[PDB]
């Protein structure tokens, strides 16, 4: 019966086109798994500095493995890799980890944008009992209490790792639909392994997006997914005023060394709690102290560093597409317009507007690193105009 | 003890070589072939810069500005990388060309190396004969296998083969080496210690060694000529030439041609003539080092997961013969898995002594292509077990010496002791029995000072 | 006699292993693994068929093919050491009457479409059916329905034989009765079941049956129908875990008749699995241990995951004499009598009451202890009709004469280490054989004496205790639990006399031993225990973390490898992925030892674990060592020099 029906799934699996060329297709169907979902994007409208909010369920759900030997192990390790990914490309935003345990919610990091706070948090997050049952009304108490600080010029969006459970809290967080609908916050859940109807009513409700966690590169699909700034609902703002450039200071400008430290509990600066040299200038304070491309906390405007965040998302926004032929036009020497090489594997990757010939190496190095075609340099700037 | 110099020997080769001979013996080292060998077989970077300046130096610049070219960071290494640039008398210290010491470089060097910086047309460059593909008669991969198969009739004959050797001199030179040797009923080709050595090597560089010790054995031809010719293989392979190495003949640079295929990186066709041949061999002797490119032939993936030698690849017999002195008693069949003994290749480097490194080598050289997607720690624990077994059977440091026991004073022992180490001729003391440990060569200088007093 | 089915097959046909002429079948598989990977992809690799001794695999670029068969191709092999992703070895045994779901021929097509026609030796060919698939079923009417077979091309030989030795022939309240009945369908394909020649012959047939070229498996038919009566099972929450859970589903994929033996490693849900084969068959089963160590143990977990406990208890050794009178579900131990009046009522019960077992089942620890004189009184003494072998041993005793599926049937289930200790609750050890460099005035003395005494120099040795003064508090900073299992007495005892700590030794009172248990298991203040060779084997199975080992002369690599692998527990509830159960001996260089552990890390290496050589500690003078004096080495040396051979013996 099933010592035979055991092996009646082994026994086609294994079996293939004999004679000669045997586990030969059984690896052309695994490289036919392959190719998963591109981009498909193309949006337009909002995403402008986030200030994102994690929230983790911190249960007993954690202690089943499913992935990895903690399901927080599969949610922690990589968060730190969505933290650089995110400083990488959103530098204008801030983020407030949020930790759910035993019913209630602790902000574990404040809403700060320095990654090293960020990162040692969820390295002092490893050891965690994850005691105790979700209670999401705690974790939206603080989303609101603190973002209701915050202006109307912000972006206002809730990034909440929940582990599919029993969204075990009272005081009718359905009625925080209405709450919080009007507060023109955003809340975003992923569901670990499963769905609740409930939150996923709350994130239909929302415009939020939700999603459950298939498997661990597609855990890193909605990861990356939500790496980039979403076009959130409209009538948010338009600007975002004084933002302070600052300066870069030497302190060896005109007089040389006439202050051994420039952090004596006396300088305009010097905020942290350690000793410096003298570094940095806001405006509006004349704040000089360790360099931080953010905000300050007595100016309290916006430290705007504009090479590195006025920049980041000045072109992650004016993309275009590509295309696939598999023909052969020859065009080079049977080359690439930029790595110039060959293998053709019929993916002969023709540019929408200069029409020049890529790999997967060179379309991949523009849709991951150069994010333009450069094809389109020597032929957009020359006719500029 | 036992010798330990004779393995590797890699810098030295050109600076005990050329400063155990004369300044003008080894200005004849600066041959233009020779000026590339010059830059390779040092590998400092803060030499390497310190040449950079010299094409567009003619002037001899102070010598403070270079040693205070690079400041607290690093002045040991700036130090250990000056004396030694300075210990090839590459360099000549000025006297007070603008009122102190100001360093410059030998210039006929410069001559021989700006030629091969930029321009020249000259005798190693063209117009006389260098170099020349007609029209190809003769493939590179087949003589790739002359370039495995020599190496094996090499290699096999240092063991001993069933087949046989063709017929060299070299043979009487090898049992000359001390590698091999040879009792004198029917002479036979057997390994003495360091062939043995040498069979856990594998580079070229040995075999050059004995070849730039070729003419040591009472031979008056050219060293300037071979070590010249030794560059002039360096140029990868792809010439058979229109018999240019006769265009560019000389006495020696033939005949020692004709052990060149005894060597095998040369392949000579019919009358040993009418062309000339560089094996891909040419890049792996230049540097010595392991390189990639050092493959040879490309197995597979090895392991020693569980200490258990752990790998297949029915190979050449020369990687069999290469584990037949390492791996034998319960060999099996057709993948070459021969078990592992903690004993018995512990025994067989008892005729070697220690192979540390050269485990670690043959480690990233039994299968080739194991560094492919293998871990970084390659033996996790295994090679403190190597090393413990090496750390085990060396109980014994040998060390000849004279001693001084039973001296009729104590602070004249001190003098003694100042006296020694006036002369470096101790290697040990015990003052709490009044003994010293003094080599016996340095002894007759004491037994001269003590009868003196 | 009468116990020959086919034993492993390679014996000849290879000389001088080293076939790099001959190879000739592998020359056949060398072909077809050879001139198949061109393309980046291999599609050969015959998993290296050799033909003696065993073949391999390949399992280092299995993906689909090699990696479902990391399991699949596994059934007839065993893979008796472990690796990482590279090639894996294994053996060849009985495996096949096991493998019953499937021909020979139709493994054999596949044991050539995985070697890419890498075609056998012919050495399993002239071993693959040798015993065809046949079962033996225990149907309603008392004993037995002569079942043969799915397939019927075998009682044409058989029928033609066998008959001629030995021949073989209210309304709603009961409609559902026949509705089970109606179930009672064709077993799954026309069955060809004969008719019980009266219950005293199968034992004069059984010989014949194997006596041609066939094999017969013996079931179970206790769950459906059932004539004599059920106790009352009970399993009170016992909630398990996935290792066992497919265990019974290996014992019942089929219907509610086929018997089961299954292989768990050391320290698994020994006392789980047959209690829950207590419960879930419905049966009056039997348990018997190895000594009454086992049998107050095995009830235990009985009295926890099973309410059964109403003087419901059969216990049965030393003295025991447990509910004889009305036996339900019983706890017995191995008669090894054959004495003349060895226990006159007593073993009479044991006697007698295995007829009131009728067959139960035959719950059975770790075979490999068995002797195979002792397992003549195996199926001797106990007739029973289904089975129980719970042996991590594979393989014993280097007898290849006398196999085991003969006593036991198919030998069903073993679990990979792998998918327990990477996942699932057993823990990682970190295997440590630390070797120690001595003072030479033990060793001078041991080179001169040729006299046992000199067993005893290296062993009472500060160089040892400097390695055993220092784990002690270097482990007491994690507050985690640690053991030490030393030799002897009196040189451990003097441990528990410089550093003194808990501690036992032979003669010791077992209700203080007892309370050092509850001094170890439950306190948490001292986390440090000493044992000695009785409590390993006569008395405890320890709980714990952490093991420190002295003792290692005898050549019972398993014996001494089974008590680590029962005491080792989960160190802590440890986030990461590492080693945190931890073993450590202490080895004397230059000695016995030295030589000894050579074959232990042999052996060690022969299963593969986390194994370390240390030599050196992690700073020795950081710890405030005694003994850092050799004069205090030499008030113990003397107190060697009056020492004699009596502290130099284990228990035998
Ligand atoms: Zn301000
Ligand atoms: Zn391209
Ligand atoms: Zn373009």
């Amino acid at each position: 019966r099933w010592e035979g029906g055991y092996e009646r799934t082994w026994e086609i699996l294994k079996e293939d086109e004999s004679g000669s060329l045997k586990a030969t297709i059984e690896d052309i169907l695994f490289k036919a798994k392959r190719k998963r979902v591109f981009e498909h994007h193309g949006q337009v409208r909002l995403g402008m500095m986030r200030h994102l909010y994690v929230v983790v369920d911190g249960s007993r759900t954690m202690e089943d493995q499913d992935l990895k030997p903690n399901r927080l192990t599969c949610t922690l390790k990589l968060l730190e890799y969505f933290v650089e990914e995110y400083f990488d490309q959103n530098p204008i935003s801030q983020i407030g980890i949020i930790v759910t345990k035993s019913k209630r919610a602790e902000k574990l990091t404040e809403l700060s944008g320095n990654p090293r706070k960020h990162i040692t948090s969820l390295k002092k997050a490893v050891d965690m009992t994850c005691h105790g049952e979700p209670s999401l009304y705690n974790s939206l108490s603080i989303a609101m209490q603190t973002l209701k600080h915050m202006p109307g010029h912000t972006s206002r969006e809730v990034l909440i790792i929940f582990s599919s459970l029993t969204t075990c809290d009272p005081s009718n967080i359905y009625d925080l639909i209405k709450t919080l609908k009007a507060a023109k916050i955003r809340v975003s859940v992923i569901g670990l392994s499963a769905e609740v109807r409930v939150c996923t009513v709350l994130a239909r409700e929302t415009g939020g997006t939700y999603h459950v966690i298939l498997d661990e590169s597609h855990y890193k699909e909605l990861l990356t997914h939500h790496v980039s700034p979403p076009p959130a609902s409209s009538s948010s703002e338009c600007s975002l005023i004084r933002m302070g450039f600052p300066q870069h200071t030497i302190a060896s400008l005109s007089d040389q060394d006439a202050k051994p430290s420039f952090s004596m509990a006396h300088l305009d600066g010097n905020t942290e709690p350690g000793l410096t040299l003298g570094g940095y200038f806001c405006p509006q304070c004349r704040a000089k102290y360790c360099e931080l491309p953010v905000e300050c906390k007595i100016c309290g405007l916006t430290l705007v560093s504009a090479p590195h965040l006025a920049r980041s998302y000045h072109h992650l926004f004016p993309l275009d597409a590509f295309q696939e032929i598999p023909l052969e036009e020859y065009n080079g020497e049977r080359f690439c317009y930029g790595c110039q090489g060959e293998l053709k594997d019929q993916h002969v990757y023709v540019c929408a507007v200069c029409q020049n010939v890529f790999c997967v190496d060179c379309d991949v190095f523009v849709h991951d690193s150069l994010h333009c075609c450069p094809g389109c340099i020597h032929k957009i700037p020359a006719p500029s105009g | 003890s036992r010798g330990l110099n004779r393995v590797h020997l890699q810098c030295r080769n050109l600076q005990e070589f050329l400063g155990g001979l004369s300044p003008g013996v080894l200005d004849r080292l600066y041959g233009h072939p020779a000026t590339c060998l010059a830059v390779f077989r040092e590998l400092p970077s803060l030499a390497k810069n310190w040449v950079m300046r010299m094409l567009f130096l003619e002037q001899p610049l102070p010598q403070a500005a270079v040693a205070l070219w690079v400041k607290k960071e690093f002045s040991k290494a700036q130090e250990e990388s000056t004396g030694l640039l300075s210990g090839l008398r590459i360099w000549h210290t000025q006297l007070l060309p603008g009122g102190l010491q100001g360093l410059i470089l030998n210039p006929i060097f410069r001559q021989n190396l700006r030629i091969a910086l930029l321009g020249g047309g000259k005798a190693w460059s063209d117009d006389t004969s260098q170099l020349g593909p007609d029209k190809h008669a003769r493939d590179v991969p087949s003589l790739d296998k002359y370039a495995e198969e020599r190496w094996e009739v090499v290699l096999h004959f240092m063991v001993g083969s069933p087949s046989a050797a063709v017929s060299q001199d070299l043979a009487q030179l090898l049992s000359q080496a001390g590698l091999m040797k040879s009792t004198e009923p029917g002479e036979p080709p057997c390994i003495t210690s360091a062939g043995f050595q040498f069979l856990l090597l594998d580079t070229p560089a040995q075999l050059w060694y004995f070849m730039l010790q070729y003419l040591q054995t009472a031979q008056s031809r050219g060293m300037d000529l071979v070590e010249i010719l030794s560059f002039l293989f360096q140029l990868s392979f792809s010439t058979l030439g229109k018999d240019y190495s006769v265009e560019g003949m000389s006495d020696s640079l033939l005949n020692f041609l004709q052990h060149l295929r005894e060597f095998g990186l040369v392949f000579q066709r019919k009358r040993k003539s009418r062309r000339y041949y560089p094996t891909r061999l040419a890049i792996n002797l230049s540097s010595g080092v392991s390189g990639a490119g050092g493959t040879v032939h490309q197995p597979g993936f090895i392991v020693v997961e569980t200490n258990y030698r752990l790998y297949a690849y029915t190979e050449s017999e020369l990687q069999i013969a290469l584990i037949a002195l390492f791996s034998e008693m319960l060999y099996r069949f057709p993948n070459m898995v021969v078990a592992q003994v903690t004993r018995e290749s512990v025994q067989q480097a008892i005729a070697s002594g220690i192979t540390a490194q050269q485990i670690i080598h043959f480690l990233r050289t039994r299968a080739h292509p194991v560094m492919l997607k293998q871990t970084p720690v390659l033996p996790p624990t295994i090679t403190d077990q190597i090393r413990l077994w090496e750390l085990e059977r060396d109980r014994l440091r040998f060390t000849e010496g004279v001693l001084y026991n039973q001296f009729l004073s104590q602070v004249d022992f001190e003098l003694l002791l100042a006296h020694a180490r006036e002369l470096g001729v101790l290697v040990f003391e015990n003052s709490a029995k009044r003994l010293m440990v003094v080599t016996p060569a340095g002894h007759s200088d004491v037994k001269r000072f003590w009868k003196r007093q | 006699p009468g116990n020959d089915p086919q034993e492993a097959v390679p014996s000849a046909a290879g000389k001088q292993v080293d076939e790099s002429g001959t190879k000739v079948d592998e020359y056949g598989a060398k072909d077809y693994r050879l001139q198949m990977p061109l393309k980046d992809d291999h599609t050969s690799r015959p998993l290296w068929v050799a033909p003696d001794g065993h073949i391999f695999l390949e399992a280092f670029s299995p993906v689909y093919k090699y990696a479902q068969d990391f399991l699949v191709a596994i059934a007839e092999p065993v893979c008796r050491p472990t690796h990482v992703h590279e090639y894996k070895l294994t053996a060849y045994s009985l495996y096949a009457a096991v493998s019953v779901g499937l021909q020979t021929s139709d493994i054999t097509e596949y044991l050539r479409k995985l070697s890419k026609t890498g075609v056998p030796d012919g050495i399993m060919q002239f071993i693959k059916l040798c015993t065809v698939s046949y079962g033996k079923v225990k149907l309603v009417l008392k004993h037995n329905r002569y079942f043969v077979e799915s397939c019927h091309p075998d009682v044409i030989q058989h029928l033609l034989q066998d008959p001629v030795i030995r021949e073989c022939r209210m309304d709603l309240f009961d409609f559902y009765e026949q509705m089970d009945k109606d179930e009672e369908e064709e077993e799954e394909t026309q069955t060809v079941s004969f008719e019980v020649k009266q219950e005293m012959i199968e034992e004069l047939q059984k010989r014949c049956i194997h006596l041609e070229y066939p094999l017969l498996a013996e079931y179970d038919f206790r769950n459906d129908s059932v004539n004599p009566d059920i106790n009352i099972d009970l399993k009170p929450t016992a909630v398990l875990r996935p290792y066992q859970e497919k265990s019974l589903r290996k014992m019942f994929g089929n219907g509610r008749a086929r018997s089961g033996v299954i292989v768990l490693p050391c320290g698994a849900g020994k006392s789980l699995v047959g209690v829950t084969a207590a419960c879930t068959v419905r049966k009056r089963c039997l348990v018997l241990g190895n000594s009454a160590v086992s049998v107050e143990q095995w009830k235990a977990q009985f009295k926890m995951w099973s309410t059964i406990d109403d003087s419901q208890i059969c216990r049965f050794t030393s003295d025991a004499k447990d509910k004889p009178i009305g036996c339900s579900v019983a706890i017995s131990t191995y008669s090894m009598l054959g004495h003349t009046t060895k226990r006159s009522w007593e073993a009479e019960r044991v006697m007698e009451w295995l007829k009131t077992q009728e067959w139960g089942l035959m719950i059975l620890d770790e075979v490999h202890t068995i002797p195979a004189k002792m397992f003549r009184r195996v199926l001797t003494i106990v007739q029973a009709h289904c089975k129980l072998g719970l042996t991590a041993t594979l393989v014993r005793e280097d007898d290849k004469i006398v196999d085991l599926n003969f006593l036991i049937g198919p030998k069903l289930y073993e679990a990979n280490w792998m998918e327990l200790q990477n996942n699932g609750y057993i823990a990682k050890v970190q295997c440590a054989e630390v070797w120690c460099p001595m003072s030479p005035e033990f060793y001078r003395e041991y080179v001169a004496i040729k006299t046992k005494k000199r067993i005893l120099l290296y062993t009472m040795n500060p160089n040892k205790f400097r390695a055993c003064q220092f784990l002690i508090k270097f482990h007491e900073r994690r507050n985690d639990k640690i053991i030490v299992f030393a030799d002897n007495v009196f040189a451990l005892k003097e441990y528990a006399i410089r550093l003194n700590k808990p501690y036992i030794y032979g003669p010791t009172s077992q209700g203080e031993r007892m309370q050092i248990l509850q001094n170890f298991k439950h306190n948490p203040k001292i986390n440090t225990i000493f044992i000695s060779k009785v409590g390993d084997t006569s008395f405890d199975l320890p709980e714990a973390n952490v093991l420190i080992q002295i003792s290692s002369h005898g050549g019972s690599r398993r014996q001494e490898a089974q008590r680590l692998g029962r005491v080792l527990r989960a160190k802590k509830g440890m986030v990461a992925e590492e080693y945190n159960a931890f073993f450590y001996s202490l080895v004397s260089q230059d000695t016995q030892e030295m030589a000894y552990s050579t074959k232990r890390q042999r052996f060690l290496v022969d299963q593969g674990y986390s194994f370390k050589v240390i030599t050196k500690l992690a700073g020795m003078e950081e710890e405030d060592l005694a003994f850092s004096t050799k004069e205090e080495q030499q008030q113990l040396l003397q107190k060697v020099l009056a020492a004699t051979d009596l502290d130099a013996e284990e228990e035998v």
